[PDB]
């Protein structure tokens, strides 16, 4: 599930050894998209928990909105879900022209 | 010189947690639900004994023949 709270747990786990601190811009980010992951996980921590007991309708009632998150993943780094984006040396690109009436939209 | 940071246009959506639409509590219930049951008993006895008429009815044709 977690695709920016891991590798957040690696360059942090990197950048104290090399006596960095990440530019103040890149900070922002990582704490963005870092609480957008709970996002995933605590959505996907109670349907499928509700799967297992046996209701359906909460399984598809909550997925076909999620599909709503999935389109910043390949809009900003690389693919639908595992992507290489926090490198050591903080954020490797900057999020393109819009990003930003997109989640005060999706919020 | 083409970042992201707009300068206005904010809500935010709550944190909020309420939906208190009720809903006729409060001694409201249980008085819908005995007055139509005893009105489907008040509908009983106007037909069950206009039945019952028509049963004494049925048997009368049976003993004024069969001489």
């Amino acid at each position: 599930v977690s695709m920016m709270c891991n590798e957040q747990a690696y360059s942090l786990a990197v950048e104290k050894l090399l006596n960095i601190q990440p530019p103040p811009r890149a900070q922002w980010i990582r704490v963005l998209f870092g609480e957008i992951t709970r996002l995933l996980n605590h959505i996907m921590a109670v349907t499928t928990h509700a799967l297992d007991i046996g209701a359906m309708t909460p399984f598809f009632w909550m997925f076909e909105e999620r599909e709503k998150m999935f389109e910043f993943y390949e809009r900003v780094s690389g693919a639908r879900m595992h992507a290489a984006y926090v490198r050591p040396g903080g954020v490797h690109q900057d999020l393109p022209l819009g990003l930003m009436d997109d989640i005060y939209e999706f919020s | 010189k083409q970042d992201m940071p707009p300068v206005g246009g904010y809500g935010p959506i709550d944190y909020k947690r309420n939906l208190p639409r009720r809903g006729l509590s409060g001694y409201s219930m249980f008085a819908v639900g005995i007055g139509a049951l005893l009105f489907g008993y008040w509908s009983m006895m106007k037909w069950n004994r206009e039945r019952r008429r028509l049963q004494i009815e049925d048997f009368e044709a049976r003993i004024a023949l069969m001489p």
